[PDB]
RNA sequence: GCUAAACCUAGCCCCAAACCCCCACCUUACUACCACAACUUAGCCAAACCAUUUACAUAAAGUAUAGGCGAUAGAAAUUGAUGGCGCAAUAGAUAUAGUACCGCAAGGGAAAGACAAGCAUAAUAUAGCAAGGACUAACCCCUAUACCUUCUGCAUAAUGAAUUAACUAGAAAUAACUUUGCAAGGAGAGCCAAAGCUAAGACCCCCGAAACCAGACGAGCUACCUAAGAACAGCUAAAAGAGCACACCCGUCUAUGUAGCAAAAUAGUGGGAAGAUUUAUAGGUAGAGGCGACAAACCUACCGAGCCUGGUGAUAGCUGGUUGUCCAAGAUAGA
RNA sequence: UCAUAUAGAAGAACUAAUGUUAGUAUAAGUAACAUGAAAACAUUCUCCUCCGCAUAAGCCUGCGUCAGAUCUGACAAUUAACAGCCCAAUAUCUACAAUCAACCAACAAGUUAUUACCCUCACUGUCAACCCAACCAGGCAUGCUCAUAAGGAAAGGUUAAAAAAAGUAAAAGGAACUCGGCAAAUCUUACCCCGCCUGUUUACCAAAAACAUCACCUCUAGCAUCACCAGUAUUAGAGGCACCGCCUCCUUAAAUAGGCUCCACGAGGGUUCAGCUGUCUCUUACUUUUAACCAGUGAAAUUGACCUGCCCGUGAGGCGGGCAUAACACAGCAAGACGAAGACCCUAUGGAGCUUUAAUUUAUUAAUGCAAAACCUGCAUUAAAAAUUUCGGUUGGGGCGACCUCGGAGCAGAACCCAACCUCCGAGGCUAAGACUUCACCAGUCAAAGCGAAGAUCCAAUAACUUGACCAACGGAACAAGUUACCCUAGGGCAAUCCUAU
């Protein structure tokens, strides 16, 4: 006889309860009998560098120079990544200079999003 | 009768008087006698004679009978051949 | 109302079956006959009654022995396994019929009547005139629906060209095909008409209950 | 005596006036419309 | 308040904001346009004007046709244009008696006819008027091909215009192979119902259907941006080179 | 002296103009991840019943026409087309909010923020609608049958009122009468005109049924049924709707209780208690319908017909009300 | 517009709608509620429980710490092995109960072979004094403890009045009480009526002599895949009845009470023997709760105002005539303040029903019959099934029964008019001054002269000249009865004949 509060795994009978996941990925799928299986893949390794030697720091100082806000635009990246190598050659049919015209033999694909942050 | 009609918002007339009723201009109602046209042969001649009448009606008849009809049917008729021409008006009446 | 009638079984197999009750509700939900509900559990068993049914290729008349004759819940007769071949089925018995008997299953329809056992399947045309039978068929290949209650008899009145006058129970005639395959006999489970219940509860426990109305 | 009609019971309750019941007919589908419009934020039980 | 729009003109302003929009014009002419359906269930008045005999003055006259209703079974099949009449009557036709519910409905029949453009036998539920109008129109093509959407009113029966018309349009030899000779008397002789295909697509589309192949004819995989990019370099750079 | 009493705006009403806008979520909604389908308003209500019938620019015209020719209904041809003598916290939207809270559900639906009554300071003194005439004097003396509404008048015959504050009930045509303009013509097209036309001024309330019809919501209580489960000591007797009697179920008789502990309980006394028993869990039957070991019994505390929203401001020859001052005419033949 | 006046406007005025909202009163500081004892705050003692612990279901942080108060904020917490969350496909199978399962005895009849996979523990519940009853001597399934190892506190302090409630004891007598042996104490017997038995029913006034029930009988039905039914005349459905067998004067002293056969049973009804008892003759004592007082917290119906007496009379605290009369708490009582739900009679051209041989219909279904291309469509007839609808007036005592329009005689003695279910009886040529009238209207009535001859309206058939039945409930719904013990709403409520004494 409650309808405004949240509706979450700590409320209903048992099998209400055990559903009701809590937010959490999956990492496997269940077996006979009640059995889960893990799978190593649908575990997120983690991927952390090394630090060491490294030359910057949680903040920046206060002695540093203010600039003006510019956004990366498709155009700008486009200015300074192929443009300069196609001018150089436009002194002497595309996939040369990085493009990329279909994204299946690739590991990250760009659209869908196959990778994660 | 209908005081107000529901799609234009004007008084309605009782079309049940019209077809009854004949209003001299100014004023006088004038019917036809009920109990004329039927059984004309156990009544005696004068009563016959009586029936074939056009009589008139008194005060309150035609004050009701001025209500239930608009303005429409009390103007001015100038009809070609009109029997009723003459009774239009009143001629020669004290108060 | 999600009502999946129980009988949803396809294959045959001599292994009873889980019955669920309807108390008289239809598949919409209401009483559709009164006086139906509760009593004991059940288990149905497929009894067949194309008792002329021969196996898998092969043919021509066919011999089964009886292995056992128990109660039914859901019949009022005594059904019966018989194993033929490399086959088990439930058929309705007759009377005497009791555990290691033998029938015979036949379609073959002689020059004259063949004196038949009082358990033996035979078309209506291959008896003679005057004798008992049970699980008759309206047309040939069909299957029995004509009698098969309690110690019900058929009584076969004539034959002329092509068909047969038999005698239903009820005290009135039909004609059918001579090529419909009856068995002769008497449904077994005599004397069922002298069953004194007793007490309301054995009602209650057949599955009946007391229902005022019937609008 | 009376008075205690309401046996709790969460899957009755989610199975008779949830919102997959509401959404499986076209009176529950305008019942959940008119308490959009009247602005409940309790749409379904 | 108050809505700048009429209720109904929300219709066809709808019509001319979105993907509705960009619908060829001749298809939005016939959507829009209406058109009275040949009387069927009633007599219609000859003329514009008649004498009444109560008075004997000459009043004016119109024509109020019957309100019929088509099931959605009839949509798959050729009724002409009848239909159900659903309404009332008085019990002894006289008009102080109950007043009763009543509902007629058409003999409905099943048969075969056989199309020639498209060269076809079709199973159709067909009413003894839909015959009678086939005979009058020499044959089911033509019955199919002159009628109007309005008289038909049968979403199978403009489907059937619709592949007859792009048949004919198409001028296509699938209709009878290893033979052109039947196929030009076939395509020559229904000459007159021969409109561009462009028009033969969208005739008998519902709306829905029409937004549908609308959005599927745009519908497009973006460019890439690389692409465009390059080419605007290479535009400037020509510019820069030529100067 | 307390209690209080006071305030402004937060907003809103009616117009004009302009056509308006990261993740998860149909399974048990807000849950990363596996083999069907949509397409005539009845009736409350008028006819004083009710049965055909009954409404959803200006002018022509409430005319033709329809109609138990009753109630009422009713054309066309043609004609021509940013603001406020609004509210200001019981008002204005229901709104600070569709929140709190009520209901299982559909659904219902709030409140509010900036020396009035009641008392104390200060209990009362024969006697009496609590006052008036007065009196030197408060009482004492003389006079004096509360108010509203309904019945012929009502001693209170009956109905209503504890008391204060706020809010709460006469909207309009056909004629007529009065005062203006113009006057054989009036009027800013359509209409009237044998002194009439044009304009203005004056006159027609509020609350209340049992009901009816339509569409939704309900079988978590109870009636019955389904699926798959559970309980039944001990003694006597052995396969029994068996006997005595616990748990469990019911509720015979009495007493308590009657705003109660409880909108049906408590204490004792009682019937059944291996069965037609009792019971937890999910599903089903839906309102002229369901269910019923028929009691008009039960379908969420109120069932000879549930509940909610809408038609609905239902209708009511019936009951109750109807608000400033002063004066004047004013009553019981009959069909 | 002056800038309180002259005008124009309008949600324009509340001693009263069991009006609505808010404030505060009265009854009222009244009814009711609560904390076992001592103490050294560590502890000890007295007494009680069909209770307690856990799971389930339900609820969702709801007596853990700290800090502010008499509840608010912050902080903290419940760790999976228990429980939930499941399953690769295809074919095959899958006859025999459970009851300590063995003897007897029954009826209600109760998974694998092949193909594919060499992957590992993620996710969620986990708290409490708890849930449904507005807060609660109520409701709440299962396992285990069967009187407790667990859980609790019947008395805020006092005194020991009445009336009330529960309990204990009682001399002699033992139903004389009373409608009845209800209650209580004791435990026995006998019969009679009804129903065969166990069971079920009016949740919340009826548990029964009603319903159901075995047994019997009657009626209908010859049969497929959604009920009856995976059934088939010894079957299924619908009815009546109720196994079975047999047939279609005594009682008391006294008495209006009790006295088709048919075992068993009944919280059924009536009667009786014996006992038993405070039921009674006839009450009494004590205990507990209530009670009264002190302290804390603190309602509700009700209320026109009250400065609220008695007797007699009128038609009664309040009027009249007499009498009485310093003010004020507290506890009692129930004669009066017509003291604060439920019934009964009548009315409504209110509502909802039930039955019909009351009126209207066949729209829907089922039969036929006729056209339409072996099945559906249209029309007609017959029926069932329903659907909509109504219940005139005066009246013995409301009901029964009569009458209901018009006319004539007494009331109404002498212009006019005046009631009766008061008093006695029948009927269904045309034109035109002026008038009369049935107390309205509608109808009705007389008529000089002059000219010519001697019971309504609407509807239908009609060329017509006009025409009729019903409307007799006779100012007339075009066509509608019986009834509501289940009813609901709005409302109203100086005696002819005689008894007795002088
Ligand atoms: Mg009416
Ligand atoms: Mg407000
Ligand atoms: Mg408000
Ligand atoms: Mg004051
Ligand atoms: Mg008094
Ligand atoms: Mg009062
Ligand atoms: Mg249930
Ligand atoms: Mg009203
Ligand atoms: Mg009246
Ligand atoms: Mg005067
Ligand atoms: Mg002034
Ligand atoms: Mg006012
Ligand atoms: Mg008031
Ligand atoms: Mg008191
Ligand atoms: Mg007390
Ligand atoms: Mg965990
Ligand atoms: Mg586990
Ligand atoms: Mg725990
Ligand atoms: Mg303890
Ligand atoms: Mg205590
Ligand atoms: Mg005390
Ligand atoms: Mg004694
Ligand atoms: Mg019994
Ligand atoms: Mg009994
Ligand atoms: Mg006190
Ligand atoms: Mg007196
Ligand atoms: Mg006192
Ligand atoms: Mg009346
Ligand atoms: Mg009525
Ligand atoms: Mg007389
Ligand atoms: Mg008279
Ligand atoms: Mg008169
Ligand atoms: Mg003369
Ligand atoms: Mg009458
Ligand atoms: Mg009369």
């Amino acid at each position: 006889a409650d309808r405004m509060s949240k509706w979450t795994s700590k409320r209903g009978p048992r099998s209400f309860r055990g559903r009701k996941g809590r937010g959490a990925k999956g990492i496997g799928f269940l077996t006979s009998g009640w059995r889960f299986v893990q799978i190593k893949e649908m575990v997120p390794e983690f991927v952390v560098p090394d630090l060491t030697g490294f030359k910057l720091k949680p903040y920046v100082s206060y002695l540093a120079p203010e600039s003006e806000e510019t956004p990366l635009t498709a155009a700008q990246l486009f200015s300074e990544a192929v443009a300069p190598a196609i001018e150089k050659d436009f002194k002497d049919n595309l996939e040369k200079y990085g493009f990329e015209p279909t994204q299946e033999g690739k590991l990250f694909q760009l659209y869908p999003r196959n990778f994660l942050r | 009768l209908t005081y107000f009609s529901a799609r234009k918002g004007k008084r309605k007339t009782v079309k049940a008087v019209i077809d009854r009723f004949l209003r001299l201009h100014c004023g006088l109602w004038v019917r036809r006698k009920a109990g004329y046209k039927k059984k004309l042969w156990k009544k005696t001649p004068a009563r016959k004679k009586r029936l074939r009448e056009f009589v008139f009606c008194n005060k309150t008849q035609s004050k009701l009978l001025d209500k239930m009809t608009t303005s429409f049917w009390k103007r001015r008729n100038w009809y070609v051949d009109d029997p009723y021409q003459k009774y239009h008006d009143r001629t020669n009446l004290k108060v | 109302a999600n009502f999946v009638s129980w009988k949803s079984r396809t294959k045959y197999t001599i292994t009873p079956v889980k019955m669920r009750k309807s108390g008289g509700r239809d598949h919409t939900g209401r009483i559709r006959v009164h006086g139906i509900g509760g009593g004991h559990k059940q288990r149905y068993r497929m009894i067949d009654f194309l008792r002329f049914r021969p196996e898998e290729t092969k043919s021509g008349p066919f011999e089964e022995k009886v292995i056992q004759v128990r109660y039914d819940p859901c019949r009022s007769a005594d059904i019966a396994l018989v194993a033929g071949g490399s086959r088990k089925r439930w058929i309705i018995a007759t009377e005497n019929m009791q555990a290691g008997d033998t029938i015979l299953n036949s379609n073959h329809i002689g020059r004259m009547a063949v004196a038949a056992r009082e358990g033996d399947a035979h078309p209506l045309g291959a008896l003679p005139v005057g004798t008992l039978i049970n699980n008759v068929e309206s047309e040939p290949g069909r299957g029995a629906q004509y009698i098969r209650a309690a110690g019900t008899c058929g009584v076969l009145l004539r034959k002329v060209n092509g068909t047969a006058i038999i005698q239903l129970p009820s005290k009135r005639q039909m004609q059918v095909l001579e090529t419909c395959v009856a068995t002769v006999g008497r449904v077994s489970n005599v004397d069922h008409n002298k069953r004194v219940i007793g007490k309301a509860g054995r009602n209650r426990w057949l599955g009946k209950r007391p229902n005022s109305g019937r609008w | 005596a009376r008075g205690n009609e309401y046996q709790p019971s969460n899957i009755k309750r989610k199975n008779k006036h949830g919102w997959v019941r509401r959404l499986s007919t076209p009176a529950g589908v305008q019942v959940i419309l008119r308490r959009m419009l009247k602005g409940r934020k309790s749409l379904s039980h | 308040p108050l809505h700048k729009y009429p209720v109904w003109l929300w219709k066809r302003l709808q019509l001319r904001e979105g993907i509705c929009s960009r619908l060829p014009g001749h298809y939005l002419r016939s959507l829009e346009e209406e058109r009275t359906p040949t009387p069927v269930h009633y007599r219609p008045h000859g003329a514009k004007f008649k004498i009444n005999p109560k008075n004997g003055q000459r009043e004016r006259v119109e024509d109020v046709p019957i309100p019929i209703y088509f099931p959605p079974e009839s949509q798959r099949g050729l009724w002409g244009g009848e239909g159900w009449i659903l309404g009332q009557i008085y019990a002894n036709n006289d008009k102080l008696s109950k007043r009763l519910k009543k509902v007629w409905k058409p003999q409905l029949f099943e048969r075969e006819f056989y199309s020639e453009i498209l060269d076809k036998k079709f199973t159709v539920t067909v009413t003894m008027r839909t015959l009678d109008l086939i005979d009058e129109a020499y044959g089911l093509d033509f019955y199919i091909l002159k009628t109007p959407k309005e008289d038909l009113c049968s979403k199978f029966g403009m489907d059937l215009k619709r592949g007859m018309l792009l048949r004919l349009a198409r001028q296509d030899p699938q209709l009878h192979p290893e033979d052109p000779e039947r196929r030009a008397a076939i395509y020559d002789k229904y000459k007159e119902f021969a409109i561009p295909e462009e028009e033969a697509e969208w005739v008998g589309l519902t709306l829905e259907e029409a937004i549908e192949k609308q959005r599927l004819l745009e519908e497009k995989d973006p460019v890439p941006l690389f692409k465009i990019y390059v080419a605007e370099l290479i535009q400037q750079l020509q510019q820069q080179a030529l100067s």
